[PDB]
């Protein structure tokens, strides 16, 4: 219950090591940076995330 | 600086075709895409300024 | 409205469409009985 | 077990809003809360206190009143508000330790099993000490001395997340701040800096002046740490380092002459435009 | 004063910020911006962006709460 | 017995003190390093051992006095520059 | 009749390790604590019973609540593993009072001691005046070792007591046949 | 409200589902149900802000399969 | 009497925060409190601590504090408000009061009214008085007529 | 008949804005509230000392999602601590709705007045409360008597009540027509600043550590390389001023990097300096 | 209380002060403005360190800030046209943590120095007006220019 879920996207583009060009599905795109831990290097354009 | 963080505190204003001036208080304006709305003018605009099929802010 | 979802007073919960809008599945407000709402009949719901 | 405590600028706010609220008429002088938070295997975060009504007697040190029941009722009404947070330690101010805190720690003990003590100091906040974090550790005192249970300092920190940074900025926001670290401010720093090593050095040689007098018992790895520093300084002379030169050199040619050329040229060329502005408005006075 | 108001203006362009298109320059501080929610937007353009690089259709980040053109 | 002023020891001192023949201590030295005790290294072309160990002991109260009046000096240059620093900076430290 | 909030001082010292009641010492003001506390609640609903230890430090287990049910539980495994250390129990106890949720409610504790009181007659004497300077009704009992009634505890109820005090009686009870009602008839009727 | 599970993935499950307010949604956690049968298509009550499902519901039709009886 | 505007605070006196330690049992602590020649005496010394609650906050301004005229009436009374737990006499004497009053003779007279610093007391729930001395330097000290004037704050 | 004045203010304390906001947050995107603990110091002013939180309830936040036996308990709980504070008014965080009373909290706040005339209904909008600005409002109400018969709502006695303008978002929502927007100061006093100010007092070791020698150099290598297409830029675009009668500057972006390098390299030799001097 | 001051102003009779001065102790938020400024009105430019101990003492135990505002005009009036002999209490009201007792302390400046001229009022005056923290004191200290220099007017716009 205390789970909110969450929107799921796809990255279309690097901007820089933080801001992330993430296209959510059916919606809008945004600029979005990622959490302080994760792959970075696996965040390729088109990953689903 | 100031005036500009003041100024881009607030919300934008949403453009719309007006579909015709009704009164001198009253413009229907369509906004896509909440819908057509008949808005008022504030004292800024005059009305006779306003024509039909122009893009207005909300 | 759609389908009733086999209420038997103690499932009155139905699935409804509202239009271009999303389908939700609720329930009756206690001013009508279940005899008059069936499947396929437009019915006026609250918003939240 | 816990290698940080990360204390957050709401328990500092709740500490010192209680430690007010009491000494209004409450001169103990030191009181004693009981501080939640998210709990790690790794670097422990704290983010919420609540107060228990508690007591001590300056005689003997030893008898003394925390409302365990209270704590227990507290926590259940935090817990229905906010359960991801579980009891995490104890605070009290007065940044003198008692000699109840070990035994005050253990029946927090039984609350939390590893039961963190924060001394959160209100009134001095000169250089460098805004809380101070303890835990009780198990072992007699060292390899071949009698029994204790001395408290272990561990390193704190103060952090706060989003939506509390917001309240902090807001409640700041004096003619402080400037996060941009000006050249001013670099050199504001570099002496605060100076005067806390003073400061840490000028408690180091009190303390090895109470060892001396025989005031103090000798702490052998306090000693040990001190001979470690002392040997860890290092050498200005040996010119091989000196040749660090060099490298002030390097740094100077960068800073200084281009830096200083391209403002100087800068600053000169604003002044012909300027000369050049002045006589255009001369000229068309005319 | 002006540094703290400087950091103000930075920290404006924060993240997130909303995708959208920039249809048109109305004043040299207020465009119209089509906001990829699907919705278009009468906005004010913040200053420290290139006007040269403000070029219709192009994409541009806005502010999430306000559509500012950030 | 060398606070840091002369940290190179030649195998002279370590020759007629440990009373031990200058062959033998390359393999003193290596034995001491190699154990954890102290960790320099050995200049053989010199003749000479830089020394940084991290072996301490006990402090001989006398010696604990050594040691703060030590630290009292360290402590006067920090003030005396800070001071400086401060008067220097006066102006823009406002 | 009378609104009270009282903290019993359960004894849980080595020399509660004592057959002198049939089971165990222990049991024995175990159901004597059991017995007193539903005295005092059936006698006031609203009084107040909170429990007090006394080996080798004073622990708190329950504080002032008119339930009887906790108090009962916690006083169960209490494992008699320490040494008793009155001066300490007292001062606890009498602070405990002191942060008692009713005003009105006339202090009053109750003391199971069943070990002699390895202290000073000064330390005990100062201790009563102190106690009668707060205006407490202490109630003492002594169980146990042999010494009963020792001229420390004579001394601290009669100062405590000085010229017809609160009535800190000490009852003594005997080393075999330390039955209930031999643990009622003298308190219930006057402490 | 109602919703089309989309699929489920592996992290101890994953889902991600499609409203019927035409917006993919991913839970961590597979909200108050089983989490086997959850076929990619199994029409289901996921709650209305903390977006979890709450509920399974019986699917609604394939299409051709309504327009017989 | 009273000045006007104000009130006598006894029906806002919450009983069940009334507490006086070091008093008599045949001179009760009502005794002080109502308006008759019956008298609080203490028991032990002459020190005494006096702790009364209101129903509801309430502000002071005034105090009428007097005893009889054997020099049994007080002379030092420390004032503390709000205690959050009962007061303890060491700690009374140690404590820095609300307010420190040194009570002068015409004070326990029955015309004696002893004005009360008001900005202190703005947000009164209990007050504890603590009585250090008397004048007569007796063994104890007797309480005439004890009471508050001032006015709720409205809650 | 009394009116209420523009002047008064509502004395948020710092440890209550802080509270108010944690828990706004904490439970987005729902909508949370609780109880504002202080005092009605008199006509002009309502000081918050406190807010504790509330369990959040299915409700949503109504005169029904105060559970008694909550607030009772807390209440006795924190006056044994010390805090023996009314229930001056009640909080609530509209997430991203901004700043105003929707009907239904227009009710709970008449619930809330009924208990006393004074009580503020604070409402926060906590995602909105990005870092700098804060997002905060304070209304009371007005009676449907006092608005029909024509007066005005408060009276007004100074500038107080107007230094700031009211928002179009709360207007439409019925500000100044059945609630009104009450100012809102925050006591901070000089202990607690203090204390806050530590969450980003650096350290006295940071105004004595170097930076990483190698980094040093590769920033200044960066730095001086950007200055020097700066410089070029700066030569061409002079080099047009003087064809150019009175009619992104190379020369700001020129003294923004010559500034960062003079303060980075004067600091970093010091720095480096003062070391050598004061370790041995 | 406000007509007593103002028919009392510069008279510092002691039985209208003695009457005023419980009017003010009796602390209410609307009768302490007129309480605080008649204190003012009554003992102007007395330099009396009786009523000047009191009426700050007061400003900093009580909580109702318009009695703050009215003592805080009070001060400033008690030591009109004193001038340097003003100067410790300027220091121990531009000092303080509270703002109403600064922007006391800034109007002090302007009774004190009126017309002088002085240019060490000015000089703090002017570092208070760019430097300080609260709104209201800023403000309060530019206004005081205008009293330490209506006797130059014509260097005032300078300024
Ligand atoms: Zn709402």
């Amino acid at each position: 219950l205390q789970s909110v879920g969450q929107i799921v996207g796809e990255v279309l583009k690097q901007l820089t090591e933080e801001k992330f060009i993430v296209k959510a599905t059916n919606g809008p795109r945004y600029v979005v940076g990622c959490r302080r831990q994760l792959d970075k290097s696996k965040l390729k354009p088109g990953t689903r995330v | 600086l100031r005036e500009e963080l003041q100024l881009l505190q607030e919300q934008g204003s949403y453009v719309g075709e007006v579909v015709r001036a009704m009164d001198k208080k009253k413009v229907l304006v369509k906004v896509h895409p909440e819908g057509k709305f008949v808005v008022d003018v504030d004292k800024n605009i005059d009305i006779n300024d306003v024509t039909p099929n122009c893009r207005v802010a909300l | 409205c759609t389908k009733i979802i086999n209420a038997d007073s103690e499932d009155p919960k139905y699935i409804i469409n509202v239009k271009q809008f999303a389908k939700f599945v609720v329930d009756l407000s206690d001013q009508v009985a279940p005899t008059d709402i069936e499947e396929g009949m437009r019915v006026g719901v609250d918003r939240n | 077990a816990v290698q940080k405590v990360v204390v957050h600028p709401l328990v500092l706010l709740s500490v010192v809003d209680h430690f007010n609220r009491i000494g209004k008429v409450g001169n103990q002088k030191r009181v004693v809360g009981v501080l939640l938070g998210s709990w790690q295997k790794k670097v422990l975060d704290v983010s919420n206190s609540f107060a228990v009504p508690f007591d001590e007697d300056d005689k003997d040190d030893s008898v003394w009143f925390l409302d365990h029941d209270y704590l227990e009722n507290m926590y259940g009404m935090f817990k229905k508000v906010n359960a991801r947070e579980r009891i995490v330690g104890w605070y009290h101010t007065g940044p003198k330790l008692h000699k109840n805190d070990i035994a005050i720690n253990e029946l927090m003990k039984r609350y939390c099993p590893n039961s963190v003590l924060v001394i959160i100091d209100v009134k001095p906040k000169d250089l460098g000490l805004p809380t101070e974090a303890y835990i009780s550790v198990e072992e007699v005192h060292d390899d071949g001395t009698p029994t204790s249970k001395t408290f272990e300092h561990v390193t704190s920190e103060i952090g706060a997340e989003e939506a509390e940074e917001v309240g902090v900025e807001h409640l700041l926001r004096d003619i402080k701040d400037t996060t941009v670290g000006t050249l001013s401010q670099r050199i504001t720093n570099q002496v605060h800096g100076l005067k806390g090593l003073n400061s840490k050095l000028l408690d180091i040689r009190s303390y090895l002046e109470k060892v001396a007098t025989g005031k103090l018992p000798i702490n052998h790895q306090i000693i040990y740490q001190l001979q470690d520093v002392f040997n860890l300084l290092p050498d200005v002379s040996l010119q091989e380092f000196v040749k660090a030169f060099y490298l002030k050199t390097n740094d100077q040619m960068v800073v200084v002459y281009l830096a200083s050329l391209i403002r100087s040229v800068v600053a000169l060329h604003n002044l012909i435009n300027n000369k050049i502005a002045n006589r255009d408005a001369e000229k068309k006075e005319g | 004063e002006f540094l703290h108001a400087q950091e103000e203006v930075k920290r404006i362009q924060s993240i997130p910020l909303v995708i959208g298109q920039f249809l048109e320059a109305v004043d040299q501080n207020t465009a119209i911006v089509g906001s990829t929610t699907g919705s278009n937007y009468y906005v004010r353009i913040l200053s420290t962006i290139d006007r040269e690089l403000l070029k219709p259709n192009a994409s541009v980040a806005l502010h999430k709460h306000s559509n500012a053109l950030v | 017995t060398r606070p840091a002023n002369h940290r190179q020891l030649t195998f002279e001192e370590i020759a007629k003190s440990a009373k031990i023949t200058v062959n033998e201590v390359e393999l003193l030295v290596m034995k001491a390093l190699s154990v954890g005790l102290v960790k320099g290294s050995i200049d053989e072309v010199d003749k000479r051992v830089h020394m940084t160990w991290v072996q301490p002991r006990v402090l001989d109260l006398q010696q604990i006095k050594g040691m703060k009046d030590r630290l009292e000096f360290w402590c006067t240059d920090v003030k005396s520059m800070e001071m400086l620093v401060e008067h220097q900076a006066h102006d823009i430290l406002t | 009749m009378v609104l009270e909030s009282t903290m019993v001082c359960v004894d849980n010292s080595e020399y509660m390790r004592n057959g002198d009641f049939l089971p165990t010492r222990l049991q024995a003001q175990q159901d004597a604590v059991n017995i007193v506390c539903h005295s005092k609640t059936r006698s006031n609903p609203e009084n107040n019973v909170g429990l007090i230890t006394l080996a080798n430090d004073c622990e708190v287990l329950t504080t002032l609540t008119p339930d009887t049910g906790r108090i009962l539980s916690k006083l169960h495994t209490v494992q008699p593993k320490g040494k008793i250390t009155f001066c300490t129990g007292i001062r606890v106890a009498h602070l405990a009072l002191k942060h008692r949720q009713g005003k009105n409610h006339k202090m009053r504790i109750i003391a199971f001691v069943g070990s002699p009181v390895e202290d000073n007659e000064k330390d005990l004497v100062k201790l009563a005046k102190r106690l009668k300077k707060e205006k407490v009704n202490v109630d003492i009992i002594n169980f146990g070792e042999e010494e009963v009634n020792t001229e420390k505890l004579t001394a601290f109820v009669n100062t405590l007591n000085g010229k017809d005090g609160t009535g800190s009686h000490l009852v003594t009870v005997p080393p075999g046949p330390s039955l209930a009602d031999a643990l009622i008839s003298s308190p219930i009727l006057a402490g | 409200l109602v919703s089309n599970v989309i699929e489920l993935l592996d992290v101890g499950k994953c889902a991600v589902i499609k409203t019927s307010t035409r917006q993919t949604y991913f839970l961590p956690v597979i909200g108050l149900v089983d989490a086997e049968k959850l076929k990619p298509g199994d029409l289901v009550g996921v709650n209305k802000d903390s977006y979890l499902i709450l509920e399974t519901l019986p699917t609604e039709y394939d299409s051709r399969v309504k327009a017989m009886e | 009497d009273i000045p006007k505007g104000y009130m006598d605070l006894m029906p806002f006196i919450n009983k069940a925060g009334c507490e006086c330690l070091n008093e008599s049992d045949e001179h009760g602590f009502d005794n002080c409190l109502r308006k008759d020649t019956t008298f609080l005496e203490s028991d032990c010394d002459e020190q005494l601590l006096i702790t009364v609650a209101f129903n509801q906050p309430v502000k002071l301004y005034s105090m009428k504090f007097q005893g009889p005229d054997n020099g049994q009436g007080p002379k030092y009374v420390k004032i503390f408000i709000n205690l959050p737990r009962s007061m303890d006499f060491e700690e009374a004497e140690r404590s820095e009061p609300t307010q420190a009053l040194e009570l002068t003779e015409d004070d326990i007279k029955e015309d004696g009214i002893v004005p009360l610093r008001y900005v202190k007391f703005q947000n009164v729930n209990s007050v504890t008085i603590f009585v250090q001395s008397n004048q007569g330097e007796e063994e104890t000290t007797r309480i005439s007529y004890f009471t508050f004037i001032g006015t709720p704050v409205q809650a | 008949a009394p009116a209420v004045d523009t002047a008064e203010q509502v004395y948020i304390s710092s440890l209550a804005l802080l509270k108010m906001l944690k828990h706004g947050r904490a439970g987005v995107p729902m909508e949370v509230m609780g109880l504002m603990l202080g005092e009605f110091v008199d006509d002009y002013t309502v000081r918050v000392i406190d807010v504790f939180a509330m369990p959040q309830s299915g409700t949503g936040v109504s005169v029904e999602a105060v559970d008694p036996v909550f607030q009772a308990k807390m209440l006795d709980m924190l006056k044994q601590t010390g805090r023996p504070e009314m229930v001056v008014g009640w909080y609530h965080s509209h997430p991203g709705f901004g700043c105003w009373l929707s009907g239904v909290d227009i009710n709970t706040q008449q619930s809330f007045e009924a208990l006393s005339e004074r009580a503020v209904a604070v409402v926060v909008d906590p995602i909105q409360s990005v870092k700098g600005k804060v997002v905060i409002d304070a209304f009371r109400l007005i009676n449907a008597n006092m608005m029909v018969l024509g007066h005005e709502p408060r009276q007004t006695t100074s500038n107080l009540g107007h230094l700031n303008k009211p928002s179009i978002q709360a207007l439409i929502h019925g500000l100044n027509r059945h609630y009104y927007s009450i100012t809102i100061n925050y006591r901070k006093n000089e202990l607690e600043q203090k204390m806050l100010l530590n969450l980003h007092k650096k350290s006295w070791m940071e105004g004595l550590t170097l930076q990483d020698y190698s980094e040093h150099c590769k920033h200044n290598e960066s730095v001086v390389k950007e200055m020097l297409e700066l410089a070029k830029n700066y030569n061409k675009a002079v080099e047009e001023e003087d064809k150019m009668t009175p009619e992104q500057d190379p020369k700001r972006h020129l003294e923004e990097h010559v500034d960062v390098l003079m303060t980075s390299n004067i600091v970093q030799c010091l720095a480096a300096m003062l070391d050598t001097v004061v370790f041995k | 209380s406000l007509g007593l001051g103002l028919a009392a102003m510069g008279t510092a009779r002691q039985d209208v002060y003695d009457l005023l001065k419980t009017n003010l102790y009796q602390d209410d938020a609307v009768t302490g403005e007129a309480a605080g400024l008649a204190l003012g009105l009554v003992m102007l430019g007395s330099k009396n360190a009786q009523a000047i101990e009191d009426m700050v003492g007061y400003a900093q135990e009580t909580q109702h800030e318009k009695i703050l505002r009215g003592l805080a005009v009070g001060i400033a009036l008690v030591m009109y046209g004193r001038m340097e002999e003003a100067d410790a209490l300027i220091e121990s009201l531009c000092r303080d943590k509270d703002p109403i007792l600064r922007r006391s302390g800034m109007y002090t400046v302007a009774m004190a120095y009126c017309g002088s001229g002085n240019n060490k009022a000015i000089r703090r005056l002017l570092h208070v007006a760019v430097s300080d923290v609260n709104d209201d004191v800023r403000r309060a200290a530019v206004e005081s220019l205008g009293f330490i220099l209506f006797r130059t007017p014509e260097q005032c716009p300078s300024v």
